[PDB]
RNA sequence: UCAUGGAGAGUUCGAUCCUGGCUCAGGAUGAACGCUGGCGGCAUGCUUAACACAUGCAAGUCGGACGGGAAGUGUUUCCAGUGGCGGACGGGUGAGUAACGCGUAAGAACCUGCCCUUGGGAGGGGAACAACAGCUGGAAACGGCUGCUAAUACCCCGUAGGCUGAGAAGCAAAAGGAGGAAUCCGCCCGAGGAGGGGCUCGCGUCUGAUUAGCUAGUUGGUGAGGUAAUAGCUUACCAAGGCGAUGAUCAGUAGCUGGUCCGAGAGGAUGAUCAGCCACACUGGGACUGAGACACGGCCCAGACUCCUACGGGAGGCAGCAGUGGGGAAUUUUCCGCAAUGGGCGAAAGCCUGACGGAGCAAUGCCGCGUGGAGGCAGAAGGCCCACGGGUCGUGAACUUCUUUUCCCGGAGAAGAAGCAAUGACGGUAUCCGGGGAAUAAGCAUCGGCUAACUCUGUGCCAGCAGCCGCGGUAAGACAGAGGAUGCAAGCGUUAUCCGGAAUGAUUGGGCGUAAAGCGUCUGUAGGUGGCUUUUUAAGUCCGCCGUCAAAUCCCAGGGCUCAACCCUGGACAG
């Protein structure tokens, strides 16, 4: 080709990276909506409250996975993991805040 | 970081330079915290202020190549 | 006027050093087109035929510019060159028209003076 | 820097109080004492501001677009 | 002691005093035009159309990250591609922006690759994607299946002074390369610092009331989200707030400041080069990656415009440097060089820099220098004027000698370049030495008053001049010519813009009986000013100390260019 690119080498590899980086991000945005919508559920209709907290902490913990992995590779700062995985256990102290865990300061 | 460098200050074929400890960014003639330096390479004296030079090479703004060897000229180097 | 709040207020301000050529309008000269060359008197005391050259100037203006010196070659549509100057005599000329610039020749035979009239060296 | 006392305006606002701040300044070119008043908006998260009382203007975090202060007491040494 | 600063004149009227307006004398231009033009030193060189742009160049680099192939015949040079940083700096313009954009001064809610300091870590696996080979589509621009490959390229498991959470609990990383080794460059996770950014706020920041109401995410509050971080940043609900006659909103103008110019001073105008911050990159709007952009020479879309096409489609952003065209009164060379300086990359070697360093043209400006020095019978030739005696051009010239800044003809010849040497575009430039030779070199305004300089000839209210007054109808100190004189000098004048003068917008510094000007008078709101004594705080005020107001400029004093201009070093009052 031309002797010379250097910019469209830029924008084949800025091409790439939104593959990737859009593609990931959607990864943590399916399984925080997942933990989300399970806590969701247990909010509605569950009954009991203490016992099934395992599925739930199971696919959280699938969610500070996926955030936290994409922590790692550059796409997220601190503060953006940290609002985030803060976000999603204001959302679990809640449901046990209107319920059985009592928690006072 | 700071890069202590070498400022062109005089008229057309005159070379009188200052040492200036800018940021690299900046172009070559910009603002300094701190103007620590003189070289007249005609033939003239190099005032140099050794402890200030001391607190950025102490901080760690590394100085260019020819700074450097003035900096070599004199025994400025105490690793303190 | 005191120095309490009737100027503190404002006293007024005068408003500029009024614009002594209204075209010219940038800076100092203006190449002009020529329209009439026509010939007009001046006020009561004094007796004379001026001759000046009506012009349309390339700012947007027109208006109507002395001819200075004795010849003139300026006919219709010619292009000249205005400057500044108010001629007293005539109510209306407020501008000049430059002399031995383009496509008005200097003033015929004139041998004192001559950068007024765009005039070279003889001898 | 300095705080800046001033009245307390008007109080209808949770958590917010306008406050009139009184600026003595020379006027530039005449050399008087002008006063210039300017209001403000201060945050008490105890708003135990009634209308007309005097504070403190102090400068904090920023709590929403005008709400950059909370007032708090003067010191009172008359 | 301080003081280093303040000028008038013309014109109203038969005259006088006065008010008042105009005009001039002084500086400055990024200047333009006219006449004239020797050199040198240092600056400056589209103010207008942010108007289109032909051509070349303006941003690369790394093989010591990796795989291949292609010249050279164990050995090396290259290379498109994947990666790593750099393309967010440097450069250009001022269209917008009357606003935390800028200037100055504080603050807390943040980020930060390269850079220093510092605490710990780098086991194990695995899948491809370019390249490439084949087929094939296209005029090109680009592609598209089929297989294959490597890594500091991607993915997974373990492990972590980190994070989430009240705890419980969980969650998260790595990369190798060079070298015989030694070791060095790295990588991952932390913790600081410097510098750089992102925010917030006090104060300062143009005119117009013949623009008086504006604002409904509007101003608050909470909850949910969001951002690197606070935030109506965003959304649902609640409250009705918030701004404004001290000018809100609207309209118009304008990049801002160190500064420049003027002024005695207070301050008035202004923001070129120099420097800092902002914004834009054909007109609009988006987002992507990275530490950092909503990115001038990146991507995507829309709009307009130019080029190519084989008619299906492509390609493009000079407000980078040079340049062309247009507009304009007017603003240059399609130059040389990376030698320095400063960037970017690399372990180094080096490479690339239209930044920058130089060169060319232009009296565009500021400064310096020359066009001769000394004598020259007081005799001649001539112009102009004359009471015809003469005077004046005029020591001027002619003429005799002296000298060579410059000019020509030759020789030498730098530093700038950095202690390993080498390394210079400028340039055989600067400078010096020698040989002729007064040789090669003065113009332009003005001469009625301001305003220094005046008589003569021609013209006869004509031609004309003119900054204001006004000259010009037969003897014009005002037009035109000559002589002479004046002031300047490689410049001299006119014009335009700005300040002065102008106390003619007045704080310093004016006025209102009759000159321009007191509301028709009165009540009174806002607001402004306010009696005396004693006491208290100190907001104003004053004093000390401290921080800052970048550097450059101005002021003082030194120093360097043969001096000056200019450059440099140090210092500081103000405020």
């Amino acid at each position: 080709a031309d002797s010379a690119a250097k910019r469209t080498r830029q924008a084949e590899t800025r091409r790439l990276r939104n593959k990737a980086r859009k593609s990931e991000v959607k990864t943590r945005m399916r399984k925080v909506f997942e933990a989300l919508d399970a806590l969701k559920k247990k909010s509605g209709a569950s009954t009991e409250e203490l016992v099934p907290i395992d599925n739930l902490i199971a696919e959280a913990y699938s969610a500070i996975d996926k955030a936290v992995v994409k922590g790692t590779l550059h796409r997220n700062t601190a503060a953006r993991r940290k609002s985030r995985l803060a976000r999603n256990k204001k959302v679990v102290e809640i449901h046990h805040g209107w319920y059985t865990p009592s928690l006072a300061p | 970081m700071v890069k202590l460098r070498l400022k062109r200050c005089g008229r057309k074929q005159r070379a009188v330079y200052r040492i200036v400890a800018i940021d690299v960014r900046s172009r070559r003639e910009g603002r300094d915290l701190q103007k620590v330096g003189f070289y007249d390479p005609i033939k003239s004296q190099t005032y140099l202020n050794v402890p200030a030079i001391l607190d950025f090479l102490e901080k760690g703004a590394q100085p260019t190549e020819t700074v450097y060897d003035i900096l070599k000229r004199a025994e400025v180097f105490k690793e303190f | 006027m005191p120095t309490i709040k009737q100027l503190i207020r404002n006293t007024r301000q005068p408003i500029r050093n009024v614009t002594k050529s209204p075209a010219l309008r940038g800076c100092p000269q203006r190449r002009g087109t020529c329209t009439r060359v026509y010939t007009i008197t001046p006020k009561k005391p004094n007796s004379a035929l001026r001759k000046v050259a009506r012009v349309r100037l390339t700012s947007g203006f027109e208006i109507t510019a002395y001819i200075p010196g004795i010849g003139h070659n300026l006919q219709e549509h010619s292009v000249v060159l205005v400057r500044g100057g108010r001629v007293k005599d005539l109510p209306g000329v407020r501008y000049h028209i430059v002399r031995g610039t383009l496509d008005a020749v200097g003033v015929k035979d004139r041998q004192q003076g001559r950068s007024k009239y765009g005039v070279k060296k003889p001898k | 820097m300095r705080s800046m006392q001033g009245k307390v305006i008007c109080a209808t606002n949770d958590k917010t109080v306008n406050v009139e701040v009184v600026r003595l300044a020379p006027h530039p070119k005449y050399k008087r004492r002008v006063r210039k008043k300017k209001k403000y908006q201060a945050h008490d998260p105890d708003n135990q501001f009634k209308v007309g009382d005097w504070v403190q203007l102090d400068k904090c975090r920023p709590i929403s677009k005008t709400k950059t202060f909370l007032a708090v007491a003067p010191e009172g040494r008359q």
